[PDB]
């Protein structure tokens, strides 16, 4: 199916307490593949996916070299950014940036991004024609000034539609046993009285990956994703998430309501009921 | 600055059996800003040896971290997740149960 | 990979 890779960055500044703290993270999908913190001992990026171990000591020399140079960028900005809100020294603030690359299944580009939050808000993107940039503010307005003047843009694009497009793909390849591989949800239904009148009826996916999935409540083929509690999707610690939802039924109307589970690791699409 | 507090599930890796070895989950997710306390408890008591997942964040640009600890669960053992953040004014509990 | 260039804020 299509595929993407992303690179994540948090840089969060801590006065009196030495430099912004900067931790990324790289994933392909919903894999986990490096990581770099910079309060590790002697930091350098390390891998965290067994597909990736193969790449050579030049790999993991350039990677590190670009951890630490982006580090120091984010650094900089931080210290810009206090600037252009008219901000304090004494405050803790941080700095996301998220880039990356969607592909078909074919392999070719779907989308591009490069995006900036700071202070959990958006600050600026580049648009998807990996030619312009939104901006939240006239903070950033004046980054993107810069940024256009500077046309790096321009770079963006080339990094985009050219290696991370043919890196993803290496990737994909070198761990097409486990990034190729969805593991449909292992499911049950669960009944718990609330009261003499009402029940809770709980469906349960466990053991998926992707974490992509949709689970539904239907009474009498009608969906009830009005009255359905959905928990987030969470990560099980073992490359597989887990999902539940919930409707409250009214006692002995059981019967009335399926739950419908959606995966690409199933053979069909599950219909399931509260089992007795 | 908009901050949000965040959300807390404590649950197991795989279902439990009570004398089986297992994983106990804290899942805290949705959050801003970064700074963040998760503590296990067992019996009340701070597991010592917790391991976290490297701080990532969703497209929303809120924060999530996954908490874990190795743990044979057993009928009496209660299990709890612990978690204080700039936006509580005191820290949030939440139980281990393993039967929802 | 990562991309090698950038440009601060």
């Amino acid at each position: 199916g299509s595929h993407s890779m992303r690179y994540f960055h948090t840089s969060v500044s801590r006065p009196g307490r030495g430099e912004p703290r900067f931790i990324t993270v790289g994933y392909v999908d919903d894999t986990l593949f490096v990581r770099f913190d910079s309060d590790a001992a002697s930091p350098r990026e390390e891998p965290r996916a067994p597909w990736i171990e193969q790449e050579g000591p030049e790999y993991w020399d350039r990677e590190t070299q670009i951890c630490k140079a982006k580090a120091q960028t984010d650094r900089e900005s931080l210290r810009t950014l206090l600037r252009y809100y008219n901000q304090s020294e004494a405050g803790s603030h941080t700095l996301q940036n998220m880039y990356g690359c969607d592909v078909g299944p074919d392999g070719r580009l779907l989308r591009g991004y490069d995006q900036y939050a700071y202070d959990g808000k958006d600050y600026i993107a580049l648009n998807e024609d990996l030619s312009s940039w939104t901006a939240a503010d006239t903070a950033a307005q004046i980054t993107q000034r810069k940024w256009e003047a500077a046309r790096e843009a321009e770079q963006l694009r080339a990094y985009l539609e050219g290696e991370c497009v043919e890196w993803l793909r290496r990737y994909l390849e070198n761990g097409k046993e486990t990034l190729q591989r969805a593991d449909p949800p292992k499911t049950h239904v669960t009944h718990h009285p609330i009261s003499d009148h009402e029940a809770t009826l709980r469906c349960w996916a466990l053991g998926f990956y992707p974490g992509e999935i949709t689970l539904t409540w239907q009474r009498d083929g009608e969906d009830q994703t009005q009255d359905t509690e959905l928990v987030e999707t969470r990560p099980a610690g073992d490359r597989t998430f887990q999902k539940w939802a919930a409707v409250v039924v009214p006692s002995g109307e059981e019967q009335r309501y399926t739950c419908h589970v959606q995966h690409e690791g199933l053979p069909k699409p599950l219909t399931l009921r509260w089992e007795p | 600055m908009i901050q949000r507090t965040p959300k807390i599930q404590v649950y197991s890796r795989h279902p439990a059996e009570n004398g089986k070895s297992n994983f106990l989950n804290c899942y805290v997710s949705g959050f801003h800003p970064s700074d963040i306390e998760v503590d296990l408890l067992k019996n009340g008591e701070r597991i010592e040896k917790v391991e976290h997942s490297d701080l990532s964040f969703s497209k929303d640009w809120s924060f999530y971290l996954l908490y874990y600890t190795e743990f044979t669960p057993t009928e009496k053992d209660e299990y709890a997740c612990r978690v204080n953040h700039v936006t509580l004014s005191q820290p949030k509990i939440v139980k281990w149960d393993r039967d929802m | 990979r990562r991309k090698w260039r950038r440009w601060h804020l």
